């Protein structure tokens, strides 16, 4: 469960991301594709070259979904319901992959927010991304 | 892989009693029922809405026999799993786009099916040898991914 | 989430286990220690030899907690809150290990209950053990 | 560890800029804060109840320096990680009883720390190289477990 302090830390850190969300989402994806190539199996229909428009576009979508979750941090299962259905019933991405994207998002935030990525904040963001992953995987079976 | 002679021979003797057609059908079928997201690769097989439909599906059954047949032929190459499954690894990656985590899930389902079939004969040490085999096969199947 | 059919399936299977719960618990542990030797790091104080009495006694406790969970299948967090605290604050077993014991318990059940271990019951039992695992690691951080 | 020479030069290039003493205390400290169950091995280290207690604890900082010193030394032996880390693998298994999953968690935290310190210089390709390195070290440290 997220604690009051976790929620504060996540809103603060995401607040600083601001209007960079999209860019950071695309970077998180590129990091994932290169560090964990098996994740590429879910995107056979994308051009995955550096700077690809499909990657930027998808980055923004992911980032917007995370922004929505932060905006609704006290009601995430309902805020992400539609996405939860989509992953469970259509996309059917193996659960292990969520841990990989989460880690790459943390690396990306660390690379861009040196003053805000303290140990406490790192801890809260990791818990937050784990909670998002849980919600997204909750209807799989 | 790092298989002890008593382990190598525990695998081999058990495998000689296996009906590949039945076990194959059962392993793949159970994979699809227990971990429903693995159905994503098999939309053209037909109806998979219920366990009964999955287990009775002839395409599921025939695909299971094919998969386990290749697994079976690999048990004769334990000292070289990588070279034996190399072209299969490439196909799974480049043509089929199958997340290798699926190979791990099937392995564990396979181990459960062997236990279901052989009961008392599938002792703790026999299981440990098969766990090494199934992880070795999984790793060989994922080796050419890029 | 456990559906009505899952609970029924889990109650029936566990019902046949009956007075063998303790023996199966011990057998599942032995299979785990042998198949996944890294799990032995949590029991440096046990004699882990075949038939040692610590494994037996511990197999009984594990099996009884599972029986209690099956009986409280609709109220798990509450029924297992004490074990949840114990694992989170004292034992501190890494979450990955729960998957390993769960697999070994399923193998144990398939071994001893061939007629009852149908594909649908296999599905329910794996979901049930996953939920139990989730409950036991819910207070870790 | 299969590393391209260009991956190996990126890894070495960056590592040349690291203050191992400071990065060692940060990585160990963050492991114990983010994944608090790992504190089970450090009960003699005193107060680990809040983030500042952990991050500034002189024993955590000294232990971090020791861990990262040994890790550095491994970066000079990328073609023989298993041999380099054999006695430490044994020690972690037989004396300290450390679940090897802890080595994987530390690797991931180390990657976050490198990213935190180097910012943009820690590009996606450089990360990818470091991920192969931390997995290889974790694997080497686990290799003598039994
Ligand atoms: C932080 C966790 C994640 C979130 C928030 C997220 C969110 C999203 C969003 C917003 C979409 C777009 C759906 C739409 O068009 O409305 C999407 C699609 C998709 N996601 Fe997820 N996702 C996550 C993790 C992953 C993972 C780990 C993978 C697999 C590696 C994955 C694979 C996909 C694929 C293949 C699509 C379809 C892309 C396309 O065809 O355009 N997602 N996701
Ligand atoms: C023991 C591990 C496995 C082995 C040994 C194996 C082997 C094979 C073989 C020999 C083929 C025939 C390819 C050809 O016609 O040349 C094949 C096809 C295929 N396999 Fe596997 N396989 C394994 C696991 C899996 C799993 C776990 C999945 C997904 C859940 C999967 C998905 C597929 C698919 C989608 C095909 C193509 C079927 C078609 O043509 O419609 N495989 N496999
Ligand atoms: C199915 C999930 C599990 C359940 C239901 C469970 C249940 C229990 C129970 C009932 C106890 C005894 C507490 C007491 O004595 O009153 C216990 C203790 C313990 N468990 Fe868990 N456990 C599970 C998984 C694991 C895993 C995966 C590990 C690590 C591999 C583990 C390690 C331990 C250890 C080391 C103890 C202390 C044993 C002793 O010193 O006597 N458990 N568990
Ligand atoms: C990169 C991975 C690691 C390396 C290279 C490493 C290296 C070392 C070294 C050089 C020592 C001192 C050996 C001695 O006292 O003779 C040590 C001790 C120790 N390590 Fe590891 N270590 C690693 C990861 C970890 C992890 C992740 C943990 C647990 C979370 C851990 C737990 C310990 C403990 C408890 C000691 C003994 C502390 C004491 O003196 O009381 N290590 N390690």
């Amino acid at each position: 469960v997220l604690s009051p302090a976790d929620k504060t830390n996540v809103k603060a850190a995401w607040g600083k991301v601001g209007a960079h969300a999209g860019e950071y989402g695309a970077e998180a994806l590129e990091r994932m594709f290169l560090s964990f190539p098996t994740t590429k199996t879910y995107f056979p229909h994308f051009d995955l070259s550096h700077g690809s428009a499909q990657v930027k576009g998808h980055g923004k979508k992911v980032a917007d979904a995370l922004t929505n979750a932060v905006a609704h941090v006290d009601d995430m299962p309902n805020a992400l319901s539609a996405l939860s259905d989509l992953h469970a019933h259509k996309l059917r991405v193996d659960p292990v992959n969520f841990k990989l994207l989460s880690h790459c998002l943390l690396v990306t935030l660390a690379a861009h927010l040196p003053a805000e990525f303290t140990p406490a904040v790192h801890a809260s963001l990791d818990k937050f991304l784990a909670s998002v992953s849980t919600v997204l995987t909750s209807k799989y079976r | 892989v790092h298989l002890t002679p008593e382990e190598k021979s525990a695998v081999t003797a058990l495998w000689g009693k296996v009906n590949v057609d039945e076990v194959g059908g059962e392993a793949l079928g159970r994979l699809l029922v227990v971990y429903p997201w693995t159905q994503r690769f098999f939309e053209s097989f037909g109806d998979l809405s219920t366990p009964d439909a999955v287990m009775g599906n002839p395409k599921v059954k025939a695909h299971g026999k094919k998969v386990l047949g290749a697994f079976s032929d690999g048990l004769a190459h334990l000292d070289n799993l990588k070279g034996t499954f190399a072209t299969l690894s490439e196909l799974h990656c480049d043509k089929l786009h199958v997340d290798p985590e699926n190979f791990r899930l099937l392995g564990n389902v396979l181990v459960c099916v062997l236990a279901h079939h052989f009961g008392k004969e599938f002792t703790p040490p026999v299981q440990a040898a098969y766990q090494k085999v199934v992880a070795g096969v999984a790793n060989a199947l994922a080796h050419k991914y890029h």
